[PDB]
């Protein structure tokens, strides 16, 4: 995971304030190191936005801020416009690593110009076919979302897996909504060896499980 | 120290 | 005014070697250090590599270290990356960042447009495809979900239609994700009455031009 940890997503309606925090540690923010952030418009390359902590330069909006305390930094964005839209990444010096600068995870802002949209989940399990070929993919899909960012969580026995997960970034359907998808590769024996498997799908603070059992 | 300055220059 | 722009990048495959280049102008190149940074598809930043105004010192990431190598031509303001024994994982766009700083760290004040670099061993394969079996856990009232895993397929597209394209209403093709083996997978679904399913029969059509597979996938309700 990122060394500068970030919230992956935050949203806002046109006028109102929003704030996107980066949190790290002892060895980088805790220790001193100026923070910078970066915004970075879909399809183009990042752009300077906040440098030395506080400072705008001459070409941002005073709309944009930056303050640290302890070990923590965050962007704050009053009276949001829809070109605000991107990504935004903090950015410092980590006494523990061998680089000039460190980068935290990013965070996508979206503009509301519809109503939220919740997400819709299936799960299906690996078809008894797959398992006769010596394979076993989880198939979980997430369609109908707005804003379009959903975090896909895989469990095992409601134990956290990563190894063997495949997502796809959200992609905007015909309707303006944003579909996505998962998958899961196992083993027929890993399929086997637990009693659950579970795809757990948060959005905007909601969260939708579903839940196969190899049986 | 890939943490010092590599410029000519302050900014 | 200050622009860089990054050339050279392609796709080769996993042990290739390649070279990027990035022309400055707009600003006296030899009193800045340069920096290299990559962002795989739809992931962050990762910072690669920086090289001292002077050419005097060089550091690297973790990850790339002892095979990428910066360097810089000052008479021509270019900035270079040479990349060897390239890796899958370095797949990304790259971008070319001039050095500035502050009190206590560093950072970019200007970047580059990017320059895209793929690593892939992949070939020519057609999908493997395998039945969703209906289900009706999901669906609203007096229906059931059904579909086809089009799984590790390369390169796109392939189409997806449902018995021979007379079934058209409720299907929803998602698009394919690109997984880390280089190989693409997609999921179509179908949302049908569920009282149809102990007679009617659906039969999802895939067709993967650039390797001339074709497959007609029976999808038959669970036990």
């Amino acid at each position: 995971q990122s060394v500068l940890t970030q919230p992956p997503s935050v949203s806002g309606a046109p006028g109102q304030t929003v704030t996107i925090s980066c949190t790290g540690g002892s060895s980088n923010i805790g220790a001193g190191y100026d923070v910078h952030w970066y915004q970075q418009l879909p399809g183009t390359a990042p752009k300077l936005l906040i440098y030395g902590n506080i400072n705008r330069p001459s070409g941002v909006p005073d709309r944009f801020s930056g303050s640290k305390s302890g070990t923590s930094a965050s962007l704050a964005i009053t009276g949001l416009q829809a070109e605000d839209e991107a990504d935004y990444y903090c950015q410092s010096y980590d006494r523990r690593l061998s680089g000039s600068w460190v980068f935290g995870g990013g965070t996508k802002l979206t503009v509301l110009g519809q109503p939220k949209a919740a997400p819709s989940v299936t799960l299906f399990p690996p078809s008894s076919e797959e398992l006769q070929a010596n394979k076993a993919t989880l198939v979980c899909l997430v369609s109908d979302f707005y804003p379009g960012a959903v975090t896909v969580a895989w469990k095992a026995d409601g134990s956290p897996v990563k190894v063997g997960v495949e997502t796809t970034k959200p992609s905007k359907q015909s309707n303006n909504k944003y579909a996505a998808s998962s998958y899961l590769s196992l083993t027929p024996e890993q399929w086997k060896s637990h009693r659950s498997y579970s795809c757990r799908v948060t959005h905007e603070g909601s969260t939708v499980e579903k839940t196969v059992a190899p049986a | 120290n890939p943490n010092a300055n590599p410029n000519a220059n302050p900014n | 005014q200050v622009q860089l722009v990054e050339s050279g990048g392609g796709v080769v495959p996993p042990g290739r070697s390649l070279r990027l280049s990035c022309a400055t102008s707009g600003f006296t190149f030899s009193n800045y250090g340069m920096h290299w940074v990559r962002q795989a598809p739809g992931k962050g930043l990762e910072w690669v590599a920086i090289i001292w105004y002077d050419g005097s010192r060089n550091f690297y990431a973790a990850s790339v270290e002892g095979r990428f190598t910066i360097s810089r031509d000052n008479s021509k303001n270019t900035l270079y990356l040479q990349m060897n024994s390239l890796r899958v994982e370095d797949t990304a766009v790259y971008y070319c960042a001039r050095a500035a700083y502050y009190d206590t760290s560093g950072y970019g004040d200007y970047w580059g447009q990017g320059t895209l670099v793929t690593v892939s061993s992949a070939s020519t394969k057609g999908p493997s495809v395998f039945p969703l079996a209906p289900s009706s856990k999901s669906t609203s009232g007096g229906t059931a979900a059904l579909g086809c895993l089009v799984k590790d397929y390369f390169p796109e597209p392939v189409t997806v239609s449902w018995n021979s394209g007379a079934l058209t209403s409720g299907v929803h093709t998602f698009p394919a994700v690109l997984q880390s083996s280089g190989l693409y997978s997609l999921s179509s679904v179908v949302t049908v009455p569920s009282s149809s399913l102990g007679t009617q029969t659906y039969i999802c059509n895939v067709n993967h031009k650039p390797s001339n597979t074709k497959v007609d996938k029976k999808v038959e309700p669970k036990s």
